[PDB]
């Protein structure tokens, strides 16, 4: 490799790459749970509000996006991602050791598990990269054991909101990298 | 003479990312004239609003401009029928922008023969005017499709994020029809765009 | 005599970006029992570890586990050759996970007899990589074919199935297929998959 020197460059391309596959496999994940166990009966009632990301001060359309400081949007996408990190791993947790023969739906949480982490390493070396002269969000409660609807509304909560915090992470990055890197005309 | 029927809200849809429509079914209407209005509530916020454009997407449609429209919430849409006997409100819907994506079909398609030493077609395309894949704000996927002037089975080839594809497997001397369609990272396919034509060299 | 270890440090190669194995070549040997060990380090940190698996992928060489590679920081890979009276270090070799990827075949190459003429329908599935998955996306793919000697080899651009005209009726056909990515290198063709032409 010519160059010693990791490019910002190369640092969006590989970013954005695993955010893409985190979000497809968490919009995976949330249609094998919905089919196998909500599809329907009623839930989504009590999914509005739910997210506990929602705090946060995240742009809701393109101009508020647009408008948004470059290291200060990177600082929000990064208090995302850890925000996200305990959950994922009651998740996997959850359904091995503690679901009653469990589908093929751990071995798709298992690796948005990693691929998580593995993203939010290559996050904390680009606002590093940046710096910011500045300086997040938790709860990942999830109950064990499935029957009774109190028990998979939450799960479908979390479900529900890790597509939809992968998705904006996702839009985010790209939105990023084509900002800073290719003057937006890409 | 009774009041209207439940209206039913089927189907939204946003071509661009940034706005987005929603289209009505009216009720029964128990025989007289009915007015028609749309009402939402926005997640987080405990108010509810009236549509904002009735006139942008036409008749039984309610269009939410970029001031209006704010991806990542949960909408609650119900739609509502007046007539002089009475009234009756819809099934409230529960809408997500982000996942309603479903952008129009590529333009400027264009076809050439090319040669690099073997020959082959290459197929060059442009999406809508209206998404913004500049900004990186909307990121696109293209798809082609090529099948002989007299066949029943298209050759597909994914082309991710290039407006642009080169074909190797061609046959030289039968013309060819080709025709592309887009998706947003995550979304729906669109129709087809206007199919081209050319004929390969021997 | 010395051990003048002159270890030419071969390449890096990675299937999938998530592992990578480093080949290197004895040093000279000089005249005595010479152990061989890679140590790296990434920089950033000044803490220099030993390779941790020196068994499963070819005698001389390391094999990087998915837990000691990473696509986010610069490994840098020397050689130390070592005896009694003696010791060497070869010339650092920067790698980057990502600028050294060379694919795995790609997967299962199915041999259609479509159907006039009867042309063959190559089809084929690209290798198993967190990319092409379902993702962004550069990958070439070639192609080469013979009856039973001379190849006839093919070039798909980004193309996962391929149409092969006119061939010699009643005749066996080997085919075969590899991949390159951006930067990346060409992978091993893959498993001769035959196919029987129509008499």
């Amino acid at each position: 490799p010519i160059c010693c020197q990791v490019t910002l460059r190369d640092l969006f391309d590989r970013a954005v790459v695993l955010s893409h596959y985190i979000h497809n496999l968490s919009s995976e994940m949330f249609s094998e749970f919905d089919k196998r166990y909500t599809h329907g009966r009623g839930f989504i009632t009590k999914a509005i509000n739910s997210c506990h990301t929602s705090s946060l001060a995240t742009p809701e359309d393109k101009e508020q996006a647009q408008q948004m400081n470059q290291k200060d949007f990177l600082s929000l996408i990064v208090s995302i991602l850890r925000s996200w990190n305990e959950p994922l791993y009651h998740l996997v947790t959850e359904v091995r050791g503690m679901q009653e023969a469990p589908e093929a739906i751990l071995s798709k949480a298992v690796e948005i598990e990693e691929q998580t982490k593995r993203l939010l390493e290559g996050m904390e070396l680009i606002v590093s990269q940046v710096h910011p002269e500045t300086k997040y969000p938790v709860w990942s409660g999830l109950p064990s054991l499935a029957d009774e609807e109190s028990r998979l509304s939450a799960y479908y909560n979390l479900l529900h909101c890790l597509r939809r915090d992968s998705h904006k992470i996702d839009n985010y990055l790209k939105l990023l990298k084509c900002r800073i890197i290719h003057n937006n005309n890409c | 003479q009774s009041p209207p029927g439940k209206p039913e809200i089927h189907k939204c849809r946003s071509p661009d990312k940034e706005t987005f429509t929603c289209w009505w079914n009216p009720g029964t209407d128990g025989g007289l004239p009915t007015n028609y209005s749309l009402t939402y509530s926005k997640e987080g916020e405990k108010t509810t609003y009236e549509c904002p454009d009735y006139k942008t997407s036409g008749p039984n449609s309610c269009f939410f401009s970029k001031q209006y429209t704010s991806i990542w919430k949960i909408y609650i849409i119900t739609v509502n029928a007046t007539n002089q006997m009475g009234s009756s409100s819809s099934d409230p819907l529960y809408v997500d922008v982000t996942y309603i994506v479903e952008p129009e079909p590529p333009r400027n398609l264009t076809l050439e023969v090319k040669q690099l030493k073997k020959t082959y077609l290459w197929v060059k395309w442009s999406p809508p005017t209206i998404t913004d894949v500049k900004t990186g704000w909307f990121t696109m996927e293209y798809e082609i499709r090529l099948k002989p002037e007299e066949a029943e089975e298209w050759e597909i080839h994914f082309t991710g994020h290039q407006t642009q594809f080169k074909v190797f497997d061609l046959y030289p001397g039968q013309k060819y029809l080709v025709q592309t369609r887009c998706k947003p990272d995550h979304g729906y396919w669109s129709r087809w765009s206007q199919e081209s034509s050319v004929e390969m060299p021997n």
